[PDB]
């Protein structure tokens, strides 16, 4: 039984859920205490898209490592640390290129 | 008189003899065939005889310490904790664990 | 030799006795490989038990090291097991230096040195930041040498020197400093590698 | 030599009908005096007697490692690696 | 098949095999100047001089075969005395060009001095200079930088076809040039610049453009002419300038 | 006409007279920045008075290496400065990393975070060369407000 | 060796106690400390004002980069990519093409002041002694573009410092 990591395959699914609950309650608290920034409604959708990219589930070792990493980048506002409105902003604001078209990307000349 | 460390050098003889006699009994519980018991005993028996021979002189403190009796007592105070931890976690008596992948050369 | 040799070996025979002394205990749980070269000693330890090895060398009557001052980690992708945590130890009463190593891939959690040593926890934070090696039963695993919103681990050989997110413009936004810009100035990759092996005996058979 | 734009130094074109270069307009562009190796051929060629002669800039003080040049081809000028100094006979 | 020990370790080899050819199987490379890949075996340098277990005089690796089961040491004291000495003979009449020289890092003689040559001192007074040899488009040849060996001499007669290069004198005044003023034919003689170990023959298009350092190598197949494949092309920031032949087992015989 | 033109130079004479620096303890450059206070090469009441606090000072001297952890920190300090403000990036780290530059953490040249008016190129910024960083600053202040 | 910081109580009885109590009751030793800076006020300051007076230096000193030339014209730099490899910052860039006919010396030569830690490495690594470091101090620009050196040119304009370089290199050959 190597290596433990933290929990078994089925138990790892509910560890992320426990992390999700604590972070779901922080998005109304990161507006009033910190800064206005964007919105409460748009902030919650920014959380959901982060977990969808990480969604694979094949090994308990990979899932449990994401929990500990999640208990630092999302713990940055739990005990209230300084981010100065530059950190914690995960989504790009000044980055506007999203081209996925053989026709679109080739016109801009890339790769 | 004052010691170098934070722990004050209290005037107590035979105090060092108590802790060294305690650890000898702890070693003779689980490991007997293992080398951990056989090798630690010969250091302690040699050290205990030096305390019995010297009558409260600084030369007794100069025997493999040379920082007064207080510094030697700290090594004896943590000796019981490490001996109990060695008996609790099986490592000295048992040897059956797996070996790593054959690679070492850089 | 006048300027050819640095120092003559005389204490090397006495230091070789240490390599036998710990090996005389003979655990498959601990010992494995003992290497000693250039007035120093190196021991590598099986991942399952590291804490019982750290309690040893500390306190012990014959070898009283106690101070586990320096704590390093190696980044190497040649082996099947990647990272290698290396402990550097020093004795103040005995006056000697010994080395403790780990061999596991350590992407999976490894045993912590916080119950044994009080300053090791700060060095443990350095390993998790730079490499990504989690320590089990560690009190407060905070980030030190990494950014507050940093993805990945900044030291790994698998990713570039310049980094993914590194460039920070002020631009059109009034206060928010940018991150997503990734282009930097060209670091010249030197493809230099001299023919012929410089040293004998270091050559390994295929 | 210069044509319309700023003078070329050590073979460097400015711009074709002014397209790329625009920054060097308010501030005056730099120029090195005698950078077209005009001073290289200005120095007179020294006469030699031996078949091969060692070259030096100004002894061991000035930076010039020793190079031996053969003067036997007659048609060839015979110059060292570091200097443009020519040797005959 | 007969087994002979090299540096105590025994290795299997054929009945007719060179000492340098047998050492490669045991993962040990001796200092070389005269090739072993495709060019014919010849002396004319005595760099690869190695001492046997019981021998009054040291023997060359190219010439002397193994034959009988005899032990030969590569890291011996007698072998080191030769290698540190022969280098001093090679550089006694060397023109000194290393910064100006077209090669710098690629030069085989440059690397061997760092690993095997005597570093402490060099005693020399007056080095002989040779006149420049006539060359057409490819490979601007400098006769002074040449160490006077037999590598390019045999390459013109065997690999290229029509002979051009040879011996011109007797002593130190001997040159590797053509002696008669005539331009070398193309065919496959462009590989001669890549053949020479020293900075004697180097391509005129790639002359004083880029050093061995900073240029990053990448393997790519040749487009011009069929069958020819695998050639290293140096990037050297944005635009490629240096092209070199990559080693192939069957595709190309160490020549582009 | 003439009184108006000379009054603008009189306001600019106050910045020519005295400018208070910020004690950015950012790297090794900050040690030579302490050598400006050291008697042998002094600007102490020659035109420089050390006091700190970003709200009171006129000139901020970025003294060394800036990282991504420091990019949000230095930016608002420059914003905490009064509007007539001057930034002197002193050292190769302040100009684009001493070495670094191709490193992961170091922000290149300060100009990516905060705009710079006077550049000092010196790694170990010699106090002799540092004195230009304040003297050229005063010389650069020539004309303000025409209309 | 042991120096010992502890005094183990200087006071004992009558005379040794009262004088140690007198300094703590009023001041005395603080007035003695006040008189320490009194003499420091009396002695002349070792101060140098820059626009007129200059500070002490050395014959070997590194500042802004400038490349040298031979007494009878010609570029002393040979183009090696040597100094490029030694450079820890990689501030120096070099690309070379043949100069018309015969000589082969440089085309691209940029030394970025955005980097460069000032080692004197490129001054030492150079076999022909092209980059010789002068006693430069004055360098201040509006932009980064004005700061970083172009293809020689400004580095060739080190002729205004080459007169000092020739005097400094006389202390360099047969070192000090
Ligand atoms: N109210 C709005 O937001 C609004 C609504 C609809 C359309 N727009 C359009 O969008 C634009 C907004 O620009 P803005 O008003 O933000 O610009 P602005 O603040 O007036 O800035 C223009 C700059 O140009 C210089 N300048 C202009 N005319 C000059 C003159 N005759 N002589 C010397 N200097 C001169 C000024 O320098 P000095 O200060 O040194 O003289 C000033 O700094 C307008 O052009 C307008 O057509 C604006
Ligand atoms: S042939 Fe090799 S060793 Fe000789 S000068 Fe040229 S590069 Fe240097
Ligand atoms: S040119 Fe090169 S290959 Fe030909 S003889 Fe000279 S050193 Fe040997
Ligand atoms: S420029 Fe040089 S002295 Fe200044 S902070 Fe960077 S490394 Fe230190
Ligand atoms: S400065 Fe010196 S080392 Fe650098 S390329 Fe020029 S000659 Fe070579
Ligand atoms: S002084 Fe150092 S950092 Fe500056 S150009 Fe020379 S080698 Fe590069
Ligand atoms: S390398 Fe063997 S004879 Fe030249
Ligand atoms: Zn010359």
């Amino acid at each position: 039984v190597k290596p433990i990591f933290s929990r078994d395959m089925n138990e790892a699914k509910r560890r992320v859920r426990e992390l999700y609950r604590a972070w779901y309650r922080e998005v109304p608290n990161t507006v009033h205490l910190f800064q206005l920034d964007i919105s409460v409604k748009q902030g919650r959708d920014k959380v959901r898209e982060m977990f969808k990219k990480n969604a694979h589930i094949t090994d308990p070792r990979v899932v449990d490592l994401l929990v500990i990493k999640g208990k630092m980048e999302l713990e940055e506002t739990i005990k209230v640390w300084k981010q100065r409105t530059h950190v914690m902003r995960f989504f790009h604001e000044t980055e506007a290129p999203r081209p996925k078209d053989f026709l679109s990307k080739f016109y801009v000349g890339h790769d | 008189t004052g010691l170098v460390g934070l722990a004050v050098c209290e005037t107590p003889h035979e105090r060092l003899k108590i802790l060294y006699t305690k650890i000898l009994d702890v070693l003779g519980h689980i490991p007997k065939n293992a080398a951990y018991r056989k090798y630690t005993e010969q250091i302690t028996n040699e050290k205990l005889s030096m305390v019995k021979a010297e009558p409260d002189v600084k030369k007794l403190e100069e025997r493999l310490q040379g920082g007064q009796i207080e510094e030697v007592i700290l090594q004896a105070e943590n000796e019981l904790s490490l001996a109990r931890k060695m008996i609790q976690w099986k490592p000295w008596e048992p040897l059956v664990e797996e070996p790593p992948a054959s690679q070492w050369k850089w | 030799r006048p300027t050819v040799r640095p120092r003559n070996d005389v204490a090397h025979k006495q230091l070789s006795a240490f390599g036998e002394y710990v090996a005389e205990i003979l655990p498959k749980y601990v010992q494995q490989v003992q290497v000693s070269c250039f007035n120093e000693l190196e021991i590598c330890i099986h991942p399952d038990g590291v804490i019982p090895v750290l309690t040893f060398l500390r306190d012990h009557s014959n070898a009283q090291f106690k101070s586990l001052a320096d704590l390093t980690a190696v980044d190497i992708p040649t082996r099947q097991n990647r990272f290698e945590i290396v402990y550097n130890l020093l004795s103040l009463r005995f006056n000697s230096r010994i080395r403790v190593k780990t061999y596991t891939d350590e992407l999976t959690p490894i045993e912590s040195s916080v119950p044994v040593y009080k300053a090791a926890n700060w060095y443990e934070r350095e390993i998790w930041d730079m490499f990504g090696v989690f320590f089990a039963n560690h009190p407060d695993l905070r980030r030190i040498l990494t950014d507050y919103g940093f993805e990945g681990h900044p030291f790994r050989k698998d990713f570039p020197l310049s980094g993914y997110v590194e460039l920070r413009y002020d631009d059109e936004v009034k206060r928010v400093v940018a991150e997503p810009v990734e282009l930097a100035q060209e670091f010249r990759k030197f493809d230099l590698n001299s023919p012929w092996e410089a040293f004998p005996a270091y050559r390994q058979p295929p | 030599x210069x044509x319309x734009x700023x003078x070329x130094x050590x073979x460097x074109x400015x711009x074709x009908x002014x397209x790329x270069x625009x920054x060097x307009x308010x501030x005056x562009x730099x120029x090195x005096x005698x950078x077209x190796x005009x001073x290289x051929x200005x120095x007179x060629x020294x006469x030699x007697x031996x078949x091969x002669x060692x070259c030096d800039g100004g002894g061991g003080a000035l930076g010039h490692p020793r190079v031996y040049i053969n003067l036997d081809k007659e048609t060839k000028t015979g110059t060292c690696g570091y200097c443009g100094l020519q040797f005959r006979q | 098949l007969i087994e002979v020990f090299v540096d105590g370790q025994s290795v299997m080899v054929e009945p007719g095999t060179t000492v340098l050819q047998a050492c490669e199987k045991v993962g040990m490379q001796i200092p070389r100047f005269c090739y072993h890949e495709r060019l014919s075996v010849a002396g004319n340098c005595r760099m690869c001089l190695v001492e046997i277990e019981k021998a009054p005089k040291v023997v060359a690796a190219c010439a002397m075969p193994v034959m009988k089961g005899w032990n030969i040491l590569t890291n011996s004291e007698k072998t080191k005395k030769a290698r540190e000495g022969v280098m001093e003979f090679l550089l006694a009449n060397h023109p000194l060009d290393c910064p100006i020289c077209d090669q710098g890092g690629e030069c085989d003689l440059q690397d061997q001095s760092m690993m095997f040559g005597s570093d402490r001192s060099r005693f020399l007074e007056g080095k002989r200079a040779v006149e420049d040899k006539n060359i057409g488009p490819l490979v601007k040849t400098i006769m002074t930088r040449c160490i006077q060996c037999t590598r390019c001499i045999r390459f013109a007669s065997e690999i290229a076809g029509v002979d051009d290069l040879g011996t011109t004198g007797r002593g130190n005044d001997m040159q590797v040039g053509t002696y008669i003023e005539k331009m070398f034919m193309s065919e496959l003689s462009g590989n001669i610049i890549d053949i020479c170990p020293v900075g004697a023959l180097t391509x005129x298009x790639x002359x004083x453009x880029x050093x061995x350092x900073x240029x990053x190598x990448x393997x790519x197949x040749x487009x011009x002419x069929x069958x020819x494949x695998x050639x290293x092309x140096x990037x050297x920031x944005x635009x490629x300038x240096x092209x070199x032949x990559x080693x192939x087992x069957x595709x190309x015989x160490x020549x582009x | 006409e003439y009184v108006v033109a000379k009054l603008d130079d009189l306001i600019n004479w106050a910045r020519r007279s005295s400018l208070w620096p910020m004690t950015f303890g950012l790297a090794c450059c900050a040690v030579e920045m302490m050598h400006m206070a050291a008697p042998r090469y002094d600007m102490d009441r020659f035109g420089v008075v050390f006091r700190a606090s970003p709200r009171q000072s006129d000139v901020m001297i970025v003294a060394g290496t800036l990282t991504n952890k420091m990019a949000p920190a230095l930016r608002k300090v420059y914003d905490q400065m009064p509007e007539p403000r001057y930034v002197v990036s002193m050292g190769s780290c302040a100009n684009g990393g001493g070495y670094y530059h191709y490193s992961y953490s170091v922000v290149r040249g300060c100009d990516r975070i905060v705009p710079v008016d006077i550049y000092v190129p010196g790694c170990p910024p010699t106090a002799e060369a540092l004195l230009y960083g304040i003297l050229q600053l005063q010389k650069k202040i020539k004309r303000e407000k025409r209309l | 060796t042991y120096k010992y910081v502890n005094l183990r109580e200087p006071s004992m009885d009558m005379k040794s106690v009262t004088d140690r109590a007198a300094q703590t009751l009023l001041w005395t030793e603080l007035i003695r400390g006040l008189g320490m800076t009194l003499s420091y006020l009396f002695r002349e300051p070792a101060t140098i004002n820059y626009p007129f007076e200059k500070g002490p230096l050395s014959p070997r000193f590194r500042g802004e980069h400038a490349l040298r030339r031979y007494p009878s014209g010609e570029e002393r730099c040979i183009a090696c990519k040597l100094c490029e490899a030694v450079c820890p910052a990689q501030a120096i860039t070099i690309e070379a093409e043949p100069r018309a006919d015969g000589s082969r010396r440089t085309t691209r030569y940029d030394i970025d002041m955005t980097k460069c830690i000032y080692c004197g490495f490129c001054q030492e690594a150079c076999p022909v002694d092209a980059i010789v470091e002068g006693p430069n101090f004055e360098f201040s620009t509006e932009t980064h573009e004005e700061l970083l050196y172009n293809k020689e040119k400004l580095l060739n304009n080190g002729d205004k410092w080459e007169a000092e370089i020739a005097a400094n290199i006389q202390a360099d050959y047969l070192y000090r």
